[PDB]
């Protein structure tokens, strides 16, 4: 009953914004909200109440699930019914403790919390004419509209000293050519994907599988 | 008085123009939803500085509290909206208002790590040693969460370095429980008590060895 | 004239101890000392002097080389003549600016600054009997004595939230079995190598190539 | 007096027993090598607390300076040997001794990030606003190197937040040049001057936009 694809994305966002209520959608028809907190006594999913309201519908309750995280905390989450997820309208979320105490309160737009899969098929090659490295990849799998995806490639060199360079990629460009890399140097490359403003919005995807390359000499 | 519902939905939608239309049409600036949340709550939660200014300039209750004890200053301090925090305090927002968890805006800003807002709230006369339901001061939250900057900010504004919570745990305990050795040193430099144990009878040294952080334990053992 | 294997190890240590004089040996007959600093004016290798003395020999000068790093700083380094590198004796190092001002001063033992290659051949499998993950790998390539190598495996889960667990491995054990991993969870594993006390000493190698695995359910 | 060479080689070899033998045989405790480095220099550089105590108890010059201006306290403060730093100061080591770069032990400890030693040196009366050859105080080094804890430690011991170096650059400049926004806020909370430019005529805001850190630039622009 454990969803590996969701729990991958969930731990990704959790590490970015700890102690926050984190919501995202993969295909714009779903919506999952979750948070993580230290395991405390016998506090279960019945000790919090997840309220949500959108448009003119009444405030509705969403049943919360819980499961321990790979680190040992507990993760509560609510998967909103696909019937209620409607994009481009404000959606008010409230988490209140069973005592009535405040826990979380957020307003989101489902079309602004897209979290794509990572890009796939990364390849790096040296241009034949110049020593430039050409990166190419494929759009994230099963993304509705690839024209409105913008990428970001990471150039790192050696372990522990990452992010030597980050390169913003124009919308719908599945290619990147790097022309300032120092020669005879082993570089490594990965690339993220995210939905492009202002029609949509969201979070950077997890990094693609990386690709390493040894630049030529005389550079 | 149907307009009050439309103002709450417009404010949280960030609709600048529709809010001004409902304002001028005589809508209640202090309308409430099923939570007793006013449009100023939703405006502050959204981050709409323009709408917060309009609602405040039209007499919205700055210290409106919903049924959770949350005020707009609580929401702006949590979400990190420094600009909105300034305007709420500008209009006399109670800096030391507490929610049903006993947490003041300085608690929330410190837990979340908003160093700029922790400073601004302090600069506006926030109680540094305020205690929540667990008896924890903002320094407790900052020391547990590893925010060294906020820890130093609280310390230089008169924070009790040896404040004990309901468990009798000082920030030195919480810093040792999460391996924030850098904060352990900063607390020690302000007079933290190494020989201070909780109700359970364990000091900062005892928690580090129970956590396995003997590196941090030898730090407390020297001085 | 750029050594990729050395520059890989060099950037590895540099990220661990910035602004430090960093010395290491790969095969115990070599010794390289290096440091990194921001590019400053026309300061070249002639603006520092690298002095070293060991046993009863006179103080000797080592010619310094320089090259920009992948991040933009400059790296000065000295590769001591193999004739002078003798293990198990104190070796005093001094870097003095051309003005006579102090820059670095260290005492090392070559047998205490070994920096191995990374382990290779990592494999992860689920034990047939229990859901335990069995990691196996090969000793770092071209290491003199594999009996005195001790390893450390990293268990991580999801991006940005690394080092869920670190496992110390007994000397000469090329295997590790993990029995507390949560089920239906995608874990990733890597392993370091280093020389074992007290005969030798050094620094953890760069992490091996990683290996990911999806644990079975019901755990 | 051949033994003086053997003591220098034994001290840096950490040979406890051989040092005691040479001591008792009348060897010079203040022997010097080609650098005018005493055995106390090498003992402090090694980390041998036992040998530092023996040499000090036998009258080694605590404030011995080699031809680079480096004293044993400089070496222990750089290498981070907190235990040896305490014993040197115990024996009256000049806390404000400066090497040929103008750097005091508080400069070196702050550059390297030894928070515990920065505290201990301060507690022993270190000059907080001491200037090196570049005119940089330990706060300059700490602000550039991102050591927020050391920055707070220096600040609470009377550090000039607006101290200018030879380039006229305050810690606010150096913190902005390396993207240490958390330190930028901590400096601002202690009265850093946003409207302060260097000899080149660029403020903390001007360096952030030249570095591309417009996120940090909007921080200085608000207040």
């Amino acid at each position: 009953s454990a969803d590996p694809k969701f729990e991958s994305k969930a731990a990704l966002l959790a590490a970015r914004g700890p102690e926050e209520l984190l919501c995202f959608t993969e295909r714009l028809e779903d919506l999952v909200c979750f948070w993580e907190e230290a395991a405390s006594a016998g506090v279960g999913p019945g000790q919090y109440s997840f309220s949500y309201q959108l448009e003119d519908e009444p405030w509705k309750l969403c049943r919360l699930h819980q499961a321990p995280t790979a680190r040992g905390a507990v993760r509560f989450w609510c998967s909103l019914p696909t019937a209620d997820t409607s994009s481009f309208v404000p959606l008010e979320l409230r988490v209140t403790a069973a005592s009535g105490a405040p826990r979380y309160h957020r307003v989101i737009h489902i079309n602004e919390v897209v979290l794509l899969d990572a890009p796939v098929g990364l390849v790096a090659r040296l241009a034949d004419e110049s020593g430039h490295v050409v990166l190419r990849w494929l759009p994230p799998p099963e993304t509705p509209m690839t024209s409105h995806i913008r990428y970001e490639v990471d150039v790192s060199a050696g372990q522990g000293a990452g992010s030597v360079q980050r390169v913003e990629i124009l919308e719908g460009r599945t290619e990147c050519v790097l022309s300032n890399l120092r020669g005879r140097t082993r570089y490594t490359f990965a690339v993220r994907a995210r939905m492009a403003e202002p029609s949509f919005g969201g979070f950077w995807s997890a990094w693609s599988e990386p690709v390493s390359l040894l630049t030529p000499s005389d550079l | 008085s149907d307009l009050g519902k439309k103002l709450l939905k417009a404010a949280r939608a960030g609709q600048d123009d529709e809010v001004r239309i409902l304002m001028a049409n005589g809508a209640d600036v202090n309308a409430t939803d099923i939570w007793d949340a006013t449009p100023l709550h939703l405006a502050a939660l959204i981050g709409h500085l323009e709408i917060v200014e309009v609602l405040l300039k039209n007499g919205a209750d700055v210290n409106a509290s919903d049924i959770t004890g949350t005020t707009p200053l609580h929401l702006a301090a949590t979400m990190g909206h420094k600009d909105i925090v300034k305007v709420l305090l500008e209009y006399g927002a109670d800096v030391n208002a507490y929610d049903l968890n006993g947490a003041t805006p300085l608690h929330l800003a410190a837990r979340m790590g908003h160093a700029k807002i922790v400073l601004l709230l302090l600069e506006q006369g926030a109680d540094v040693n305020a205690q929540d339901a667990a008896g924890m001061t903002p320094l407790h939250l900052a020391a547990a969460n590893g925010h060294a900057v906020i820890v130093a900010l609280l310390l230089m504004h008169g924070a009790d370095v040896n404040a004990k919570d309901a468990a009798g745990m000082t920030p030195l305990h919480l810093a040792a429980a999460n391996g924030h050795e850098e904060i352990v040193i900063l607390l020690l430099a302000m007079g933290a008590d190494v020989n201070a144990q909780d109700k359970f009878g364990k000091t900062a040294f005892d928690i580090s060895i129970d956590n396995g952080n003997e590196e941090l334990a030898k730090v407390l053992q020297d001085h």
